[PDB]
RNA sequence: GCGCUGAAGCGCGCGACCCACACCCGGCCAUCUGGGCGCCCCGAUGAGUAGGAGGGCGCGGCGGCCAUGCAA
RNA sequence: GGCGCGGCUGCUUCGGUGAGCCGUGCCAUCGGGUGCUCCAAGUGGGCCAUUUUUGGUAAGCAGAACUGGCGAUGCG
RNA sequence: GAGGGAAGCGGAUGGGGGCCGGCGCGCCCCGGCCGUAUGCGGAACGGCUCUUGCUGGUCCGCCGCUCGGCUCGGGGCGUUGUUGUCGGCCGCGCCGGCGGCCAAAGCCCGGGGGCUCCGCGCCCCCGGCAGCCGUCGUCGGCACGGCCGGGCGCGCCGAAAGGCGUGCCCCUCGGGGCACUGCGCCAACGGGCUCCCCAUCCGACCCGUCUUGAAACACGGACCA
């Protein structure tokens, strides 16, 4: 009811504004709705089909609404995630999958000789400063091109950015190891520093792509 | 639509399987279902655990009716001629070659069907005239 | 649930296309009326439709006499709708004109009406040229008449008192 | 919060219900305005028809 | 509904106290109520006339 | 039934729970409301012996149409 | 349903009256629970509970009344 | 399939084992083939007229004159099951406000009475006043689950959500409501059945009949074709 009152109270109001910008340009959007569009060769049949456009646009928006919001309930960034503990510096992993919360798959590349990947109920993960728009979903296990090294150098920059915060913040370093040990997880304290991202996120976005399609996989 | 309707008869069923009652304790007494006729009959009383009787509500969704689980509609094909109609369907329909049609005949139908782009049951059955694993 | 609503399942179901109309030509006519009925003003054609489905207890002979006194110029020679058939039974020098429409007529009735005036029309030519079905008189039964209501069985059946 | 929940449609059709659209624009009425908010006051104020 | 009660406070002054602390109840005047009804059928049709 | 006893008895109050095919809700089968183009759709009621009324499945030989058969 | 106009009639003094009839004008808390016809069925031997009974010590008695169910009704 | 310690109408219901049948699109280069418009030459047609006639076909045979495309392959590039979710329905617990009992428990202040007359203590009433109460009604705020399914856009910035046209009016603070064309229509990843056993119920056999009432210690069947 408190969110849902706000939507009402035109009706539309921005959507009454939207028309206008077309009205302002000049005289229009009956002609362009009727006159358009394409067609005419083709082969066969009914052409019952489909997609892109207009519905799809609310379904992406709609899907965006849990997505902040589930982080407001549980607090944090999103993915990409660092081993705090273990090796002082060392390397970076992305949450591709939930078997559950707690049982999680953390990821990377392998195209020639490779790199593991773990499914864990824990071992070693606390999150960083980046957000995407997935929760914690992608996977099987794929990646690869430069990227044992790149993902990893992306790790080093975050591990430097984190290591300084772990010095300023912690209770100390030894149970940041117990926090890293946990890995359900979650609520208590989240947002320290590590400023900014712009690269970190670009790197995370590629990682998501790499654990998707279409490489190395096709026959 | 169709996918959901196909799944609503096929994964639910109903497979009680309506066997005649106590068919098992006399061998001769046949499996074919007969309405439990007489008053004491527990099944007649239309109890649960008694095995359901046949009634109209039991019925499948029309959109899913007479379809193979593949969800293709089967069309019985006596010969090549039926094939023309089947070819029109292609995507919609699967062709089933009647048991009767002979081994000498079966060949022409099979090749024509492929050309028609109506591969269904017919392929399986032709490897079945050949021998085979 | 209720018992009322079960009784509500027990209303009619009057509904019938008759078991056969062996005549194909009647068989097409009887359908035509549900397309035309909700698609024009014609209540009359909608009534003829029920009465050319259901029964023989319903299908009318109308005599030229039973047209003749009963059409009598004060609904001024309209179109006379006879669901079943005309029959030939009168001599007066018969009708004052007339457009008569029916499923069937006898040949003598066909001959005598058209040589008095108008036309013996068939119901389909009526549907074509009078699709509204207004200025039209639904004339009439019977099987409802003197011989035979419940007057069946042997030697009957009677006013009644007993039977 | 019972007329909103459980109201249903009239004869001249079946029932389709007392849901949004179909009480503002649909529902018969010759007495007064048939619409939901208005009807709830008129029935419990108990006046003309 | 507030005014229907409200004259009954405004004129009256015999109603609350004596009344907590003592028995019988008062003379004077009374204000009327109305009121329409709703009916829901709780018990089924098995074994009633 | 084990079998309890400042209760797992009894009574007076009370709180929370459990529990049907009921009632709701979702999707679907008949009839009827009807509607609309041989076909589609909206909503309601809808156990069943004797039993009436109606639609359908299968048998065997006959006719006209229409095939199948060296693997029926 | 009520009124007026006009004809015809009645029973009961060459006697008193309305009523009837016809003709013509005028003025007026439910919601399909539903009518008629043809042809057919088991019947044409019940039971119980509740209420009211009458007989009988009583009875898982006998025999009525008024009703709901079982018979022919699942499911809890 | 199962077995020498656990109970039965021989099924049902759930689960495992055993057995088995099934299994495309956009673009570019090469090869291949053909082409219409117009002139020729042959021909079913049509709207219609309905004696009759006028305009309008289409494909083929195959040359001339421009100017292009297709198809089978090859090579490169780009593009059945489960789980996240948006929308609807229902459930849930917790928090908060206002009015109803003219509000009031109240406490602090102030005055009088009573009981108890052994005095404490108890009570009652009235005014100002922190205060907060149990219940009706109603409204306000959040967070979760289950089940089922897949109204929105039409210039710009803004990852995102969101705002950016203008008039009115209340408040005259933050802001609010109110008014103003047509048109179109989602993400991730890679099986059936038979018999048995255990759980659970039907369970009262079935079945049919007789009967008010059948498992029936009522009747009929060894079993089948």
């Amino acid at each position: 009811m408190a969110p849902t009152s706000k939507m009402a109270l035109g009706i539309k109001r921005a959507s009454r504004s939207h028309t206008y910008h077309r009205r302002g340009l000049w005289a229009i959007k009956a002609k362009h709705g009727g006159a358009l569009p394409k067609a005419e060769k083709p082969a066969a049949i009914a052409e019952p089909k489909f997609y892109p456009a207009d519905d799809v646009k609310p379904r992406t928006v709609s899907t965006r609404k849990p997505h902040p919001t589930k982080l407001r309930s549980t607090i944090t960034p999103g993915t990409v995630l660092i081993l705090l503990a273990g090796r002082y510096m060392g390397k970076r992993v992305v949450f591709l999958k939930q078997l559950q919360s707690g049982l999680l798959l953390i990821t990377g590349p392998f195209k020639i000789n490779g790199v593991p990947i773990r499914r864990v109920n824990q071992a070693y993960v606390i999150a960083t400063s980046t957000k995407v728009d997935i929760s914690k979903v992608n996977v099987q296990k794929f990646d690869d091109k430069y990227f044992a090294r790149e993902k990893k150098t992306r790790a080093k920059k975050t591990e430097g950015e984190l290591f300084e915060s772990d010095k300023e913040a912690t209770k100390n370093l030894p149970d940041f190891k117990k926090d890293d040990q946990k890995v359900i997880d979650a609520e208590l304290i989240k947002a320290i520093d590590a400023v900014p991202d712009l690269k970190n996120y670009l790197g995370a976005r590629f990682s998501l792509r790499d654990g998707d399609k279409p490489h190395e996989m096709t026959f | 639509m169709a996918v959901p309707l196909l799944t609503k008869k096929i994964v639910k069923k109903r497979v009680k399987q309506f066997k005649r009652p106590h068919s098992d304790r006399y061998i001769g007494l046949k499996t074919s279902w007969r309405r439990p006729k007489g008053i004491d009959s527990r099944v007649r009383r239309k109890f649960k655990g008694c095995t359901l009787m046949p009634n109209i509500g039991y019925g499948s969704d029309k959109k899913t009716r007479h379809y193979l689980p593949n969800k293709f509609k089967k069309f019985v094909v006596h010969n090549v001629s039926e094939l023309e109609l089947l070819m029109m369907h292609n995507r919609t329909y699967c062709a089933e070659i009647a048991h009767n049609v002979s081994t000498r005949k079966r060949k022409e139908i099979v090749e024509r069907a492929a050309q028609l782009d109506i591969v269904v049951t017919n392929k399986l059955a032709r490897l079945r005239s050949q021998e085979d694993e | 649930m209720g018992i009322d609503l079960v009784a509500g399942g027990r209303n009619k179901r009057t509904k019938r296309v008759a078991p056969k109309s062996d005549d194909v030509y009647l068989k097409l006519l009887v359908k035509l009326y549900r397309f035309l009925v909700r698609r024009t003003k014609s209540k009359f054609n909608a009534v003829i439709l029920k009465r050319l489905f259901m029964s023989k207890t319903n299908r009318p002979p109308l005599s030229m006499r039973r047209l003749s006194n009963f059409m009598k110029g004060k609904e001024e020679k309209n179109i006379a709708v006879v669901v079943g058939t005309i029959t030939d039974d009168m001599r007066i020098q018969e009708v004052p004109a007339m457009k008569v429409t029916a499923l069937r007529f006898t040949e003598t009735a066909r001959a005598r009406i058209i040589n008095a005036g108008g036309e013996c029309l068939t119901f389909d030519q009526l549907a074509l040229r009078a699709p509204t079905g207004e200025n039209t008189i639904l004339l009439r039964g019977p099987k409802n008449a003197r011989e035979a209501v419940r007057h069946f069985g042997k030697a009957p059946g009677v006013p009644h008192s007993h039977t | 919060e019972l007329i909103y929940k459980r109201g249903y449609g009239k004869l001249n059709k079946q029932r389709i219900p007392l849901a949004n659209n179909k009480v503002i624009e649909e529902g018969l009425g010759k007495h007064n305005i048939i619409c939901i908010e208005d009807l709830v006051h008129e029935i419990l104020t108990v006046g003309p028809h | 509904a507030e005014q229907y009660a409200g004259e009954y406070e405004a004129q009256d002054k015999e109603l609350v106290q004596l009344k907590r602390e003592a028995r019988m109840k008062g003379g004077f005047y009374v204000s009327p109520e109305a009121k329409p009804l709703f009916v829901v059928r709780i018990r089924g049709i098995n074994a009633m006339h």
